[PDB]
């Protein structure tokens, strides 16, 4: 067993990493109840979006 | 002069007066969705605990 890495560890990191940046990404939308908050996740919703919000006032 | 007033007025609380149940529709909105939010904060400031199993 070679002991200068732990490459069960490195992958293990990586993927928790990972799970939790998922995480923070279904933690703030749940906090602010809206599907998507910041860009890149829908544009195209986005845009629409914002064209019906200016039609509705 | 009589009904002219009242016109007026008629005008006046359109403009200013509000209508409750538009009112209360949104507060109602706004009180679930402050109870949404404390409640995810809460079970935000939680989250960073399961760090130290590890330690």
């Amino acid at each position: 067993m070679i002991i200068n890495h732990n490459l069960a560890a490195i992958n293990s990191h990586r993927v928790l990493k990972f799970q939790n940046e998922e995480v923070s990404k279904n933690m703030e939308k749940l906090s602010s109840g809206m599907r998507i908050n910041r860009a890149g996740d829908d544009a195209s919703g986005l845009a629409v979006s914002e064209k019906m919000r200016t039609q509705v006032n | 002069l009589m009904n002219a007033y009242e016109n007026t007025q008629a005008s006046e609380s359109r403009i200013r007066d509000a209508d409750m149940a538009e009112e209360t529709v949104a507060f109602t909105k706004n009180q679930i969705l402050v109870q949404s939010g404390t409640a995810m904060l809460a079970q935000a400031n939680v989250r960073p605990q399961g760090v130290l199993s590890l330690l």
